[PDB]
RNA sequence: UCGGUUUUUCAACCGGAUCUUUCCUUCUGGCUAACCUGUACUCCUUGUGGGUGCAGGCGAAC
């Protein structure tokens, strides 16, 4: 169960987190048999400016129902065994390129695997079962666009610990500066 | 029908910058829209201005700084042909010195200065002066 | 196009100055001659598994694809063995500055190498005039199917 | 801004702004897709199932619920009619325009509406034309629609 | 009037504003989950009805369709979403 | 503006509105400065300075000048809770 | 320096090469040019100052 539940294994970090997620299995009824059928693709440590860390688990896809009927559990389990570091369970999506005008044909992309549908899924999954509400984009003198992600005004502080750390993971991920917003 | 969009956000915006608004809401706002507002931008013409991610198709909000004049859009993008681009510019622009047309091009959404800069031009958008 | 018979006229034809042995003993039988039209275009097999003769084929025939080769839609096919092109294109106006959709049809000759159905584009070649408007052989209907192995909507 | 009369209306049906499931709003995905398959063999019609689905079960929208549409999902199963449902109506008025014209020889106001109805199907008929679900030069209008009506 | 900060207006405002014609368009309808008089169940009912609404298998029929709020079955108590 | 080597010319340099940055023109027969006074504690009233705004004809004119003001006002900090940005 | 001259201090400006979750139509062989290279190690300022060199292998230099 070390170098298995992980579809390619070769990092400790990977190895630790295996163990973590069979020492929860302990549990039995719930946290376990559904957590038997999950993977991770891989994890991608992303450095957050506070002295906290996040870390970005990243999942198959076809997976990813499964894993938010978890999620919130999981990921408050997964923080008392990592301390002091959030995680973001995130999906692995393919992002095919643009087809060029010389370019020879790649049998039509699907409007799934372009940048910006990609980018907004992973904000969908990002941001907890919180569900966004609006966006806005600014576009500042300068030159900087900056996303803004509203959220339901319900539930909440489930992520007020997690803003700036999303935001990093978001930074780090696209290049895009995202801030996030609740409204009254 | 709102036949052309970009004609449709430049229309509004003029219409605010007469009355003296500070802020416009544009209705359909594409990438075209974004494009000619960040070129805008960056001569110091338009302020801040945030694109709604509308579920659905767009919304853009502008503020406006008062220093817009006349935002105009020409009517069919006529194919310009970087020698038409001085022509273009001396019908279209209050001065042999400043302001901009705002022509489409290969390389992307350029001024005409940027565009002459560039040695590329193709079809025209719009102007600002 | 043609469509069965191939020995079917007053006179009977062959492929000229190609001839076919009775003393040696062939399975094939009738030696095909076909030509490599060039230009980057694959020779359809449809001639070389063929059976007819048609002298005015840019492939087996004496015809000889030089000049100008063109593409557009197919009008018509309601005469035999030839089809109506219409290229159609954009004519610039300066005193307005814009454009006119202009008609314009090419007679094209059309090998039975081809199966060819109206509203098809074409890559149409030019070559030795064939007759009296025909001054070009068609080389290419591009669109194979255009949505006729998948029509039907049901699962 | 309305097809056919000088009106302008912007009486219309509005979308949530969440492409995503309603949260509390259980059930499932598949019970839902079982009862839009049981509705379509009852015999209704597309926007009547969604209607069905909306008002006394927990639909939003089946492209919110189950991921794909509601036709598209007909098409799955295949239980979707072969003319178009609102191609289909269309058909019917006219038949029903034309049925009243029969009976009533001066009536110049009746006969003017099912000029209009009878150009809204040639557009519709165009359209399904174009996008090949009407089988080409198929064409709906006085003898043959009645008889396609049922 | 010449500046009125968009993005974010009153509750208010945007209730009174045809829905429709606000920022980020959101339905003003709602889900009645609606208990009847007979059996102890709750039925997710949208606001609006078009149909005369039945129960999970009961003929009881919950509410009678008005041109637009359902005008509900006399005496059915109802929650909300 | 500025002839080549440096050397100022064009005169009479517009005053701008301070509400709407619309040039308050030559013969505007309608615009006006508004001066409103720094102030301190116990009677004082500091003469000599003031903050100032120009308002432009044409606002005034439309009507909606007050609140031009008020906002003008709010952002200099010579008035709070006045006038808000959402209405 | 006997009115012009080029680098550093400096920018804007166009261009190219890139990785980023991102490929430029693809390989049969020519040709590999140079090192991803190391086979002996050293003429040599106490040494990554400097490469004549042949067996695994970068293709874009066409
Ligand atoms: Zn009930």
């Amino acid at each position: 169960p070390q170098a298995k539940i992980l579809s390619q294994a070769p990092t400790e970090l990977e190895l630790q987190v295996a163990q973590a997620f069979i020492d929860l299995e302990n549990n039995s009824p719930e946290l376990k048999a559904d957590l038997r059928a999950l993977q991770f693709k891989s994890i991608r440590e992303i450095e957050v400016a506070g002295g906290k860390k996040a870390l970005a688990v990243f999942v198959p896809v076809p997976s990813l129902a499964a894993y938010h009927k978890v999620q919130i559990k999981l990921t408050r389990e997964l923080e008392k065994k990592f301390q002091d570091r959030h995680v973001i369970f995130l999906a692995e999506r393919r992002i095919l390129p643009k087809p060029s005008r010389k370019s020879r044909q790649t049998q039509k992309r699907p409007r799934s695997r372009t940048l910006t549908a990609v980018h907004d899924k992973i904000l969908e999954d990002l941001v907890f079962p919180t569900e966004i509400v609006g966006k806005r984009v600014r576009y500042l003198v300068g030159g900087n666009k900056i996303q803004k992600i509203l959220l339901n005004s319900k539930d909440v502080q489930h992520i007020d610990n997690k803003l700036e750390s999303f935001q990093a993971v978001y930074n780090k991920l696209t290049g895009k500066q995202i801030v996030f917003e609740i409204p009254s | 029908t709102r036949t052309s969009v970009l004609a449709d956000a430049l229309n509004a915006i003029n219409n605010a910058e007469k009355t003296g608004k500070r802020q416009v809401l544009i209705r359909p706002s594409s990438k075209v829209i974004i494009k000619f507002l960040q070129v805008m931008q960056k001569h110091g013409y338009i302020g801040e201005f945030e694109y709604i991610d509308d579920h659905r198709s767009g919304k853009i909000v502008v503020q406006l700084n008062g220093r817009l004049n006349k935002c105009g859009v020409i009517s069919p993008r006529f194919n310009v042909k970087i020698a038409d681009v001085e022509k273009w510019t001396a019908n279209l622009l209050p001065a042999r010195q400043f302001g901009y047309v705002i022509l489409t091009t290969s390389a992307g959404i350029m001024d005409h200065e940027e565009a002459h800069r560039k040695h590329v031009s193709g079809k025209i958008l719009g102007f600002v002066y | 196009s043609t469509e069965l018979t191939v020995q079917s006229e007053r006179a009977f034809q062959k492929q000229p100055h190609i001839f076919t042995n009775p003393k040696a003993k062939a399975n094939r039988k009738t030696k095909r001659w076909y030509k490599n039209v060039g230009l980057g275009f694959k020779t359809p097999k449809t001639a070389i598994e063929g059976s007819y003769i048609d002298k005015k084929c840019p492939f087996t025939g004496l015809v000889s694809i030089r000049g100008k080769i063109l593409t557009g839609t197919v009008v018509s096919t309601r005469m035999h063995r030839t089809i109506v092109i219409r290229r159609d294109y954009l004519h610039y106006v300066p005193k307005y500055n814009r454009y006119e959709k202009r008609h314009k049809n090419v007679p094209a000759h059309v090998s039975p190498a081809f199966r060819v159905q109206v509203g098809d584009i074409v890559t149409v070649g030019q070559c030795r005039p064939i007759s009296k408007t025909v001054r070009f052989n068609v080389l290419k209907v591009a669109s194979a199917t255009g949505k006729a192995n998948k029509q039907f909507a049901k699962f | 801004g309305r097809m056919h009369s000088k009106g302008k209306g912007m009486s219309s049906s509005a979308i949530p702004y969440s492409r995503n499931a309603p949260a509390w709003f259980k059930g499932s995905s598949d019970g839902v897709v079982e009862q839009i398959i049981k509705y379509a063999r009852k015999g209704l019609t597309p926007s009547q199932i969604g209607v069905l689905l909306r008002d006394a079960h927990g639909v939003t929208q089946a492209k919110v619920i189950t991921g794909n549409k509601i036709l598209r999902i007909l098409k799955s199963n295949g239980l979707a009619p072969e003319i178009p449902e609102d191609l289909y109506f269309l058909i019917k008025k006219a038949v029903s325009v034309r049925k009243h014209l029969e009976r009533n020889r001066k009536d110049k106001d009746a006969k003017f509406r099912l000029i209009l109805i009878e150009s809204r199907i040639h557009r519709l008929a165009r359209y399904y034309r174009t996008v090949s679900v009407l089988p080409p030069n198929w064409k709906y209008e006085s003898a043959t629609a009645s008889a396609l009506v049922n | 009037v010449l500046v009125q900060d968009l993005l974010h207006p009153t509750a208010a405002s945007e209730a009174r504003k045809h829905k429709l014609k606000t920022l980020v368009q959101s339905p003003r309808s709602h889900f009645l989950d609606v208990k009847c008089p007979g059996c102890l169940n709750i039925t997710t009912v949208f606001s609006h009805a078009q149909t005369a609404v039945t129960c999970e298998s009961c003929s009881t029929v919950l509410c009678t369709p008005t041109g637009g709020k359902a005008k509900l079955s006399e005496g059915t108590s109802f929650r909300r979403k | 503006m500025e002839n080549d080597k440096g050397q100022l010319v064009e005169l009479y340099v517009p005053r701008k509105c301070s509400a709407t940055n619309r040039i308050i023109k030559a013969k505007d027969h309608s615009s006006v400065q508004i001066n409103i006074a720094q102030v301190d504690e116990e009677g004082r009233a500091i003469p000599g300075e003031y903050v100032t705004y120009a308002l432009s004809g044409y606002i005034r004119a439309r009507g909606e000048a007050d609140d031009s003001l008020n906002r003008l006002a709010q952002q200099d900090g010579l008035l709070k809770n006045v006038w808000s940005y959402s209405r």
